[PDB]
This record gives C-alpha cells, structure tokens and sequence, in this order.
C-alpha cells in the first residue's frame, strides 16, 4: 500500500488509502521515513502517532506500511549498551553522524552487526525435536556474565535438522535449521518480539526470598521482596536519586534495567561515567558493574511518544532476561511523565477525558504493566526459574497527593514509601515518612527470618511502637510543653529521638554511610531495644531518670558510634564489638539500676 | 577554513514565493487559507494590509488545502479583498553573527539602537534540536558571585539551570545586577552576558541599561527588549531567540555565556492566552496540560558539551503570583531545574538586603562543585551545621513566642543569639560589597564558635579539632 | 559621603563617555560596510537595466522565466502582466511556452495565455514578468529587480564571507 | 571636590583621537577588500540572477 499525508496537527498525522493496515502496526512516514503507529481506522483514512518532530511535513507526502507490530531485538550485545526510547544506541548514532545533535530519521540496526560472538553447541545435537522457548546453546558475553544462553523464540517447535558447531559467529549468521512441517525455520543468534504482548511462561509462583537493598530503614521497617512492586512518590529534591543510586550500586539482583523517562538528563551525565568506575565485587572479586546493568534514557526534549514506548521496552527486556532464570529488577524514573504524555496525546486526539483530564484507560494500563512483573518458572527443557521486581516513582504536583496516578498505583502496590519534604530542609535522609507508609510482605518473610533470624520479626513491632508513642506524646509538648511527663515518657521520647538521629540516617558516603548488611542492622536493633528496655526497667525499679541518664552518659555515644563500624569486617569483629557493648551497657545499668 | 564556502555555497540560490489572495475565514488571532498548493508545516508568512503595513505569522495546523495561520502582531484591520499573504517555505530564522555584541534588539530581534542591519554570518532555526546526552559533561568549576549566602550554602557550577523564586516588589532585579557585577570564579575570562527582557515596564529596562553602562559590561553584551505594550503572542518567541543566540556563541566560539531570563510568569501567561483560544485541555489552573514540555524545551537547552570549552548557565527569574510555592509554575520548574534560590519577605519587611531565606533554597549540584583545592574541606559540614543551627533557632523562637523564655533551655537562647547575629551580620551586605568564599567561611566559623565543641554533631571529630580554634 | 557619591558619578560619566564612543565607532564601521553593499547593489541594478535592453538576451531568459513561473503554478491556464514594450517577444514565444509547459511536466501542454491589457510602471522595474492564475487570485513575481531584492538577503552570508574571508572565530563550522 | 571635577571636565579631546586612530585601520582595510572583490561579487550575483531553473514540486 501507499498513501498521502492528508492532514497534520502536531504529533498527529492523517493518511489515506490505508485499507490493509491494522491498528498498532508500524509505518514509515515522510521523505525521511519517520516511525509511527496506527490508532484509528476511518475507512481508508488512518490516524498515525509519530515518534518524531514535525514542521518538515507537507500535504501529499508518501507513507509506507510495515506489516508488523512494534517489536525490539533480543539477543546478545544488549548489556553495557545505552539506547534511546526506541532502542537505538545513542553513542553509535553520535559517533556515526559525527554530530552532537540527534538527526531526525536516522536509522541504525538495534544490535551490532560487527561483533563475532563465541557460540558453543548446547544440550542438543543434530536431528532432534524441540519446543518453544528452549535453550539450545549459549554464548560468552562478559566477565561478569560469561554464559548468555540462547533459546528458541516462543511459538516455535518441531524437529530440528541441523545444529551449528562451536566457534565465532556474527549474530546475523544462521546456526540452527528446524522443520515443524518442513524446513521453513532457521534461527540466527538473536530475534525480536512484540512489546505489547507479554512473553509466555510455564506458570507463576509465589515469591518469598527477601530482596536486599542495604538501606537501613527499608530492610528494617518496609522490606521489599524479589518479585513485586513498590511506588515512591515525592516532589523535586526528595532524595529519589539517593535511593536510585543505592539500589543500583547495592543489591543481590542478577541484572538491573534502569529506565529514564522525562528526566533531567544531567542525571545521566553523572551516572554514565559514575557507573563503571563504581566497581562492586559481585560474584567474587569482579570489579566491573556496568555488566550488571544496562540503561535506556528518554530526556524531556525527546518526542513525547517515546516516553511510553520506553517503559514497554524496559519491561520487555526484563522479562526476556528473567526467562533465562536470572533475577531482575527494573526501575522507572517517573510514571508521572508517562501519564502526562498519555493525557497530552489523548487530548490532541480530542476524545473526552476523565477526571483531571486523564484518559480513563490509564488505570488498566498501569494494572497490566505491574501485572507483567512477578516470579515464575521459565519455559524450557532445562527447567530453570526466574523472577522480576519493579520499583517506580511519582511526581504529585496537582495540589494533593491522591491524584489519579497515585491512586491507581497504590491500588496494585504492596510496598508504599511515602516521602516528606521538611526533612530535606532538615537535611535528614532518607526523607521517608514513617507515619504514612506500609508493606504487605512481612507475613511471608517471617519464614525466612525463622530460617535465619527467628528473633528478628518480634523486635520490629516494638521498634515501631516506640515511634508511635513518640508522636502520640509530642502533641502535649506543643500544647503545654513538658510539664506532666513521667520518667517513662521521657525515656520513650529520648530513645525515639536517638533512633531518628542514628538508626534513621544513611547520610554521607563511607563504608558505614553507603551500605548496611542484614546482620549489622539486626544487631543495632538488639542494642537499641536492650538499651530502651533496661533504662525503663531501671527507672521502674526506682531510679531518678535524670540522674540515671546523667550518670550513664557515654552509653549513648557508644551505641550511636556502633553504626560507625565498618560493615563486612568478617562478621565477627563487629559481632564481638556488639557483644562487648551489650555486656558493658548491661553492667553499667546494673550498677546504676538502683 | 574553506568549509564555510562549502556550507554557504547554497546561498546563491533563489526560489520565488507565491502571492495568495484567498482569505477564507478569521477569528481573532487565527486566519484561514485555502488551496495553498502543498504548504509546509510550521513555516512563516507575511501579510500586507490595505493601508500598506506588513505583519507576520506562521501556520499552526494543516489539512487538505486548508491552513491555520497565527499572527503575532495583532489581527485588527483584516479584510478579504486587499490581503497579500505570501509563504516562505521555511520556519522563521534569525541573522546570527558574533558582531551583535553591544547591540540592542527589540522583542522581535530587530535593532532599536539607531544602528544598521547586521551582516549575519549565518541563520538558524529559532527552535533547536535536543543534544545527545551521551555527549554531556557533568558540571564542575564552582562559580563565585561575591554573595555570602549563595557562595556559602548554594554554590554554583559552570553550566546550570537554577531559578530564582521571588515575589512582586522585590529587588530581584538589583540582586541580578549585583550578581552580574560580581561574576567570575574564585580559582580570567570576563563573562559574556545575554539578557532576555519579556513583558516588563520602562523603569526596569532603564535601570538595567544604566547598570550595564555603569559596570561597562554593556560592550560585551546584547539585549532583547519586549515590554508590556507589545503583542502578547510574540512574547513567547524572545526566549527562543536569546537561547539560540547563546547556543551559537557558546558552541561556535567557546565562550562562557551567562543568560538572564526575566519574567517566566509573563511567558506562562502568554502560553495560557494562546492555548485558551486554541481550546486545549487545561491541565491545571487553566495552564495547558503540556506546557511542562515547553518549559523543558526552554530549560534543558543548557550544559557543557564534550568538545566545547564554552559554557552556558541559565538563571531564569520567576515570580509566584500568590507569594506561594504551590503554584503550578514553580512546581514544574522545580521538577525540571536542578538547584533553586528562594527570596524572603520578612527580611525585606525587616529591611535586610539581600532578603533571602536559605532553608527553602536548595542546590542539587553544590556537592561536587565544592571540595578540596577549591575550598577548605570543612565548607560542606560547616554549611550543614549552619542549616541545623538556623532551623533550630527558627523553631525555638517560634515556640518561645508561645511559651516564652521561662520554658526555654539555654541551648534555645544560644540558638536565638546565633540566629540574630547570623541574620544581622553574615547574610547582610551592601550593594557594592563582596566576600571571598574563604572570608565567608571565616565568618561562619566565628559565628559557630558561640556554641561549644559538643553541640556540633554534624561535624567529624577531626574537623572540629582542626577548625574549632583560631 | 559626598566625595564617594561624586566619585561614583565621575566613574559613571567616564563609563558613559567611553561606551558612547565605542558605540559610535562600531556604528560607523557597520555603516561603511552597508555603504559598500549598497554600491554593489547599485551596480547590480545598472547591470540588470543594461541587460534588459538587448532583445537577444531577453528572449530566452524571458522564456525561461515564464516557464519557471508556470511550472510553479501547475495550472491549465494563466495570465501574464508585463511591460508593453516586451509584448513582442511574448507573442513570439507564446506557442513555444504553450508546448514547453507540458514538455517539462508529464500532463498535456498548457491551454491558453492572456497578456493583460495593463502594464507596470517603467521606473518600477527595468524588466521582467509577473504571472498570475487564470482566476487572478494566485500570482508569482519573477521581475528581475524583485529577483535581486530576494537574493540580496538569502545569499548575504556568502557575500560577507567573500568580502571578509574566513570568520577566524568559528571552530566547528 | 572642585579639584576632582576639574579632571572630568578636560577629559574631552583625547577620546576623539583614541577612537578615530583605531577606526581608520578597519575603515581602510574594509575599503580595500571590498574594492578588490567588487567585480567578483558582481559577476556571481549577475550569474545567480540570470540563473534559469525549472523544478516541479516534490509531490
């Protein structure tokens, strides 16, 4: 088919003579073959969304079909590579065009056609029968990851005729030829897949293994588990970057997909060179970390349409990797910008909006997007298992914090991390709100705790109750000051303040200001609770609390400085210091208890 | 050297332009044509009224042989029989040359200094293209300003988009005048300054002109003046022209450029004006639900490129029309621009120039900008302790106002004393008085010494031991 | 205080004077360059006037002008307004253009042409043509002087480059 | 104060030469280069003006 550009209005184009097309099929438009998508069918006239700028267009311009939906390439070379919203390597484009700008209509292969990859035959030989999604050999990619498995794309089976031998092969070379009902299928190293269709899987499964982050409070109060979602609302300058950096640089995830949509960009301009030199000894003394994570960016100046395609691309890649069984965790900059783009494009279309001007289908979009995550058993003969987690942020600025995007997100999320703002003016980080936040995974994580830390769960309840009492008492402090406080009330007030100051701060950058292991956090829990309970008991048995505190003195400095230990000093020296601190504090209380 | 010949060889190429007389409908700032023979999208046209006056406009949307033109300079006196509209086949451009320095242009980018036309070296599309993030240098090279507050708590690096949040009847103009008067780095090349004046009054313009003449920096600067007595539609163009000029200078001459964008409030107002007639979906408070993208386009046009020494730093001036921060404009700006400078009102009410309240302000890039070799290492933790003490003084005074000194602890009195000394000696400075960063650190240490060694908790032991004494 | 105020005033006076002088100098330089360009334009106008006076040159050039105008219009009919003293060559080449219009295109040749019974002021233009739609609503100006005016700005960057050679300060273009 | 004023009153006179001395150089240089390139510019301009072109629109 061929058609003419009948009418243009901003990012919306209307063509003609388009009868054999189907909605969501890719199309090439303009003399520069810009990419677009089909939305509305009006007999022969069709409305195209364009992922590129305009003002070069004119009436009566050619258009072309593609006979395929929107898809991305899956295979090798994906890692260490930064792509645009539509999977184009920015560095390759820059260094080929020899320009600092981003020329429109520039087209390049999604994957390098120059690297010869080292393939070796796998669990299959010549003349076999295979099914969809089955690993049939691997290929070495990186020092960090040295076995990039290769498997048939889903919806493909039959009896294979020939398998290629080991050696170096460019991804474009055929290696396996199969016969479903005839030799009508030969498979190279890589393939593609339509984004909108979630990839199949053997079966979903429960997710209980905890997901570590190193951040003290998160692992303490509102843990996140491998497989599942978590929203992080907040305004500008709310430390969102801090959490992003922490989770990226520190985690047990087997792969990370950082996604930037409608972002400052300069965050890329920092992280890009920060990322590789931020060596982390994962899988042993393996310094490189960029092999642990790719990155797709989409700055604000980019055409609005890509700000949606980026998210689908990221989730697709995460699912693809999870199909190999390696755990994954994709991260989003702000779905708020995605909602903005959806609203703007729908309005330009002209359909009546829902509340706040947003398209009604936003809720379904978000629900499906989050549903794509989880933990399951990967399809394939080798019978491996994978899992994908997800986290994202929000940008509430409409005058509240219950805007439809936030409400829709909360409706499907299990972990909620509310963020304050005054804490930022107080330079207190992480600036989360322990007052308004919750999680729904502790119930099952209790099994893992009993496996390793059976005492751990029973402490956090009392831990949070301390804070609860703190904000229950502060009211009278504002009202009539501290006039009728008993010794116990002051004990609770002061220990809560100490907790806020010490245990609720990851400030700075150092061994103890960058990461905290689970055991160190557990020991700090033990120390804090022991101190509180012993002080309360000593005063209850009879002790002038003001005098008792003035006499105990340096116990506070000792417990506080306990955090300043170096995490990962062998899990014994730190343990010994915690033990001796406990002994000293208990003996000091005993002497001063009466 | 001869590559310029290769680029401009196309210049000796002449193509005619059609004269249409097909006015088919007009409603306010919109005109409609017909059978226009393959019009190009977002190109420019010229109108000749029967009186014999020339206006200008652009096409905004196109369907089959029907284009909607937008006229920047009014729409009155429009007929259907004596209207001469001729296309241009291009988007609007601008005569660009290094020669314009020391020239004054109207809001429409035309000389208004009684000077002749400038023989531009080239022309550029007013709107630009996004820059590949892969070729962006993260900011460094902290910038001195001669102002204690900014240089001590919100240091600025070469290449940064940071707004100023002020309200009506505040010396923001004078603050900017002092800043440009006290530009430079502490660690040189005199800055090249671009001023974009949109929707202002005569007094502000004359003040700025006199300030530039006094400092003498006029000779290395040029201006775009758009006042309140000029068409609102064209008002949105001036920032684009200024930004394009800054791009040309910085990234084809390797110059350090400073841009002062004024009255983003008026620009937003003009955006809302044009959107309302267009009948777009109002995102909030009437402002269209996509103006965020336009603000991004304006602001994300700054930074440092890999191979370009020249740098461009944007300091837009923003006025909240409620004395409030929750207004959509500052909210979106904060979402966009790293760093932010607030302006106090009580200090102005208390006659404390320059009236600034540090606590709301924040700089998200001062972290790497400061450090060793540029300042003594303490600077950062000193600033943090200053923040802590300042906030404690504020809330302690607030609570005292309810209970009074009788329920106050001694540390509360220390906080109040530190607050008063800080706000009456440290922040304040005369119109022509500047301080080195090291002098500011000396003042901060002197004020901090009011407290003992113990109360200082945001400071590592070694820093206290090294700088607690004189 | 009075001394400090007067010292600031003296600084202001000196700065005003020097800025004014610099402005005068730059204005004079730019005005001189403008004068040179204007002289060049005067010479160009003289050349156009001289060339218009030879029928031999005028005929093929006029034919090409009209052909270009028609190929812009893409209409089966057209009207031509020009100077009375030029109607001779137009009548000469009427059929030639009649067939050439289609020849360059791939449709049928033109149908008809009307020479408007009204003509431009001689002082207004030395020579050239003005072509108009059969409905006299869409028209194209190919007058030679108008051609000069149009070219005098689009090609200006190359003109200045030639006149002043390399920029000496552009390191990326 | 009067003595200080006497300095800013006689300041006139030098600025004249200070500026004009500088200006003559560029005035003369521009004059000479323009004189050199007169004929070349005229030739190219005439060629461009008389240039015959014929192009149907892309569509």
């Amino acid at each position: 088919e061929y058609g003419a550009i009948y009418s243009v209005s901003g990012p919306v184009v209307i063509a003609e003579n388009m009868i054999g097309c189907a909605m969501y099929e890719l199309v090439k438009v303009g003399h520069d073959n810009l990419v677009g998508e089909v939305i509305r069918i009006d007999g022969d006239k069709a409305t195209i969304q364009v992922y590129e700028e305009t003002a070069g267009l004119t009436v009566g311009d050619p258009v072309l079909r593609t006979g395929k939906p929107l898809s991305v390439e899956l295979g090798p070379g994906l890692m260490e590579t930064i792509y645009d919203g539509i999977q184009r390597p920015l560095k390759a484009i820059k260094e080929e065009s020899q320009s600092i700008y981003i020329p429109r209509g520039i087209d390049t292969p999604a994957l390098d056609r120059t690297i010869k990859w080292q393939f070796t035959p796998g669990k299959f030989q010549v003349g076999d029968h295979i099914s969809g999604g089955d690993i049939y050999g691997s290929v070495f990619e990186n020092s960090l990851i040295s076995s990039h498995k290769i498997l048939l794309p889903p919806r493909s089976r039959g009896t294979i005729t020939w398998i290629a031998p080991a050696g170096e092969y460019t991804l474009d070379e055929k290696i396996l030829e199969v016969e479903f009902d005839g030799k009508k299928s030969d498979f190279t190293l890589y393939h593609t897949w339509p984004v909108r269709v979630p990839r199949p899987v053997t079966e979903k499964l429960s997710a209980d293994y905890p997901l570590l982050t190193g951040q003290r409070v998160l692992d303490a109060l509102f843990p996140c588990v491998q497989g599942g979602t978590t929203c992080i609302p907040g305004a500008f300058g709310c430390g969102k970057t801090v959490i992003s950096q922490s989770l990226s640089k520190y985690s047990n995830s087997d792969a990370i997909i950082y996604v930037g949509c409608g972002e400052r960009g300069n965050e890329m301009a920092e992280v890009l060179m920060e990322f590789p030199e931020l060596y982390t000894e994962m899988s042993g003394t393996k310094e490189p970390i960029m092999k642990r994570t790719t990155l797709v960016a989409n700055t604000s100046n980019m055409p609005v349409a890509a700000r949606e395609a980026s998210i689908y691309t990221g989730i697709t890649l995460a699912e693809y990797f999870r199909d190999q069984g390696k755990n994954v965790s994709m991260i989003a900059d702000s779905s708020s910008r995605w909602a903005e783009a959806l609203r703007e494009i729908s309005g330009r279309l002209g359909e009546m909006p829902a509340d706040q001007g947003f398209p009604a289908y936003l809720g379904a979009k978000l629900a499906s997007f989050y549903e794509r995550a989880g933990k399951a058993v990967a399809l394939g003969s080798p019978d491996r298992t994978g899992s994908v987690s997800i986290v994202a942020a929000v940008s509430p600025a409409g005058g509240d914090f219950s805007d439809p995007v936030t409400t829709a997100t909360l409706g499907i999320t299990q972990v909620f991390w509310g963020l304050d703002k005054k804490l930022a003016q107080r330079k207190h980080f992480p600036s989360i709100n322990t007052s308004v936040s919750y999680s729904k995974y502790t119930n099952v994580l209790n099994k893992f705790y009993d496996s390793n830390y059976p005492e751990f769960p029973v402490l956090r309840d009392r831990m949070k109750e301390i804070l609860s009492n703190a904000e229950e008492l502060e009211q009278v402090v504002q009202l009539v000051g501290k006039s009728a406080l008993s010794d116990s009330d002051k004990i609770t007030l002061d220990v809560a303040t100490l907790i806020k100051e010490d245990f609720l701060q990851q400030n700075g950058y150092s061994t103890y200001d960058a990461f905290c292991p689970i055991w160190k956090t557990f020991d700090m829990m033990r120390a804090f609770i022991s101190y509180h309970d012993e002080a309360q008991k000593a005063v209850a048995n009879g002790a002038n609390w003001s005098k008792l505190a003035d006499s105990t003195g340096d116990v506070k400095h000792a417990v506080s400085s306990s955090k300043f230990f170096e995490p990962s000093r062998g899990e014994k020296e730190v343990h010994g210091e915690f033990e001796k601190l406990l002994s000293t504090m208990q003996e000091r209380f005993a002497e001063s208890t009466d | 050297f001869a590559i310029n010949k290769k680029a401009v060889e196309q210049g000796f190429n002449v193509k005619p332009r059609l004269n249409y007389n097909t006015v088919s409908g007009v409603n306010g700032p919109l005109v409609i044509l017909e059978k226009v023979k393959f019009p190009r999208y977002n190109e420019i046209v010229n109108l000749t009224l029967p009186d014999g006056t020339v206006r200008q406009g652009q096409v905004l949307e196109i369907r089959g042989d029907r284009a909607i033109v937008q006229v920047f300079e009014g729409t009155s006196g429009i007929d259907v029989k004596k209207t001469t509209v001729e296309f241009t086949g291009e988007s609007l451009r601008i005569p660009v040359s290094e020669d314009m320095l020391g020239r004054i242009f109207d809001g429409s980018g035309r000389p208004i200094d009684n000077g002749p036309k400038v023989f531009a070296e080239d022309y550029l599309d007013i709107n630009g293209s996004p820059i590949n993030p892969y070729a962006r240098i993260y900011p460094e090279e902290m910038i001195s300003t001669g102002v204690s507050a900014i240089d001590t708590m919100n240091s600025i690096a070469r290449g940064q988009k940071i707004p100023i949040f002020s309200a009506s009847g505040l010396p923001h103009n004078e603050i900017a005048a002092q800043i440009c008067r006290q530009a430079g780095l502490v660690r040189e090349e005199n800055f090249s300054i671009v001023f974009a004046a949109m929707g202002v009054n005569l007094e502000t313009a004359r003040f700025f002109k006199q300030d530039f003449e006094e400092n003498g920096s006029l000779e290395r600067t040029s201006l775009f003046l758009n006042l309140a007595n000029d068409p609102t539609i064209e008002r949105i163009i001036t920032p684009r022209l200024a930004l394009t000029t800054a791009e040309y200078l910085a990234y084809q001459t390797e110059r350090h450029v400073l841009t002062i964008l004024t009255d983003m409030s008026s620009y937003a107002d003009a955006l809302r004006e044009v959107s309302a007639a267009r009948e777009e979906v109002p995102g909030r408070r009437g402002y269209p639900g996509y103006m965020y993208t336009d603000l991004s386009t304006i602001y994300e046009r700054a930074g440092r490129v890999e191979g370009r020494n020249g740098s461009i730093t944007q300091i837009p001036i923003l006025t909240m029309p409620n004395d409030d921060i929750t207004h959509p404009i500052p909210d979106l700006t904060g979402y966009i621009t790293e760093g932010q400078i607030f302006v106090d009102r009580q200090l102005h009410n208390k006659g404390i120039y320059p009236p600034i309240n540090v606590l709301p302000s924040l700089s998200r890039l001062m972290k790497s900008a400061i450090g060793e070799g540029m300042t003594r290492k303490d600077h950062g933790d000193v600033s943090n302790q200053l923040y802590a003490k300042y906030a404690i003084g504020k809330d302690a005074a607030a609570m005292k106002a309810v209970v009074g000194e009788e329920a106050l602890s001694i540390e509360d009195k220390l906080s109040l004393e530190f607050l008063e000394k800080f706000e009456k000696t440290f922040i304040t400075q005369g119109a022509y008085e500047d301080r080195t960063v090291f002098e500011s650190l000396d003042q901060a240490w002197s004020l901090l010494r009011i407290y003992p060694k113990e109360m200082l908790n945001r400071i590592s032991p070694k820093i206290l031991d090294e700088f607690y004494d004189r | 205080g009075n001394f400090k105020s007067k010292l600031k005033k003296a600084m202001l006076s000196q700065q005003i004077t020097k800025s004014t002088i610099a402005n005068k100098m730059r204005l004079k330089v730019l005005s001189a360059r403008e004068q040179s360009l204007d002289g060049i334009f005067e010479e160009t106008k003289e050349k156009l006037s001289g060339i218009a006076n030879n029928r031999d040159e005028y005929k093929p050039i006029l034919q090409s002008l009209i052909v270009e105008a028609l190929l812009k219009l893409l209409e089966p009919k057209a009207i031509v307004k020009a100077l009375e003293r030029d109607v001779d060559l137009i009548e000469s080449m009427k059929d030639d253009i009649m067939r050439e219009y289609g020849e360059k295109a791939q449709r049928a040749p033109l149908e008809e042409i009307v020479i408007s019974n009204d003509y431009l002021n001689k002082d207004l233009v030395s020579g050239g043509v003005v072509v108009s739609n059969a409905s006299d609503k869409i028209e194209i100006n190919n007058t030679l002087e108008e051609r000069l005016k149009l070219l005098s700005e689009e090609a200006l960057p190359a003109i200045r480059l030639e006149l002043y050679g390399p920029s000496k300060t552009r390191k990326f273009f | 104060l009067k003595e200080f004023e006497q300095k800013n009153a006689g300041g006139v006179g030098e600025l004249e030469k200070k500026a004009e001395a500088g200006v003559q150089g560029e005035l003369a240089e521009i004059k000479k280069i323009a004189e050199k390139k007169k004929d070349d510019v005229v030739k190219i301009l005439i060629e461009t003006v008389i240039k015959p072109s014929a192009e149907v629109h892309i569509n």
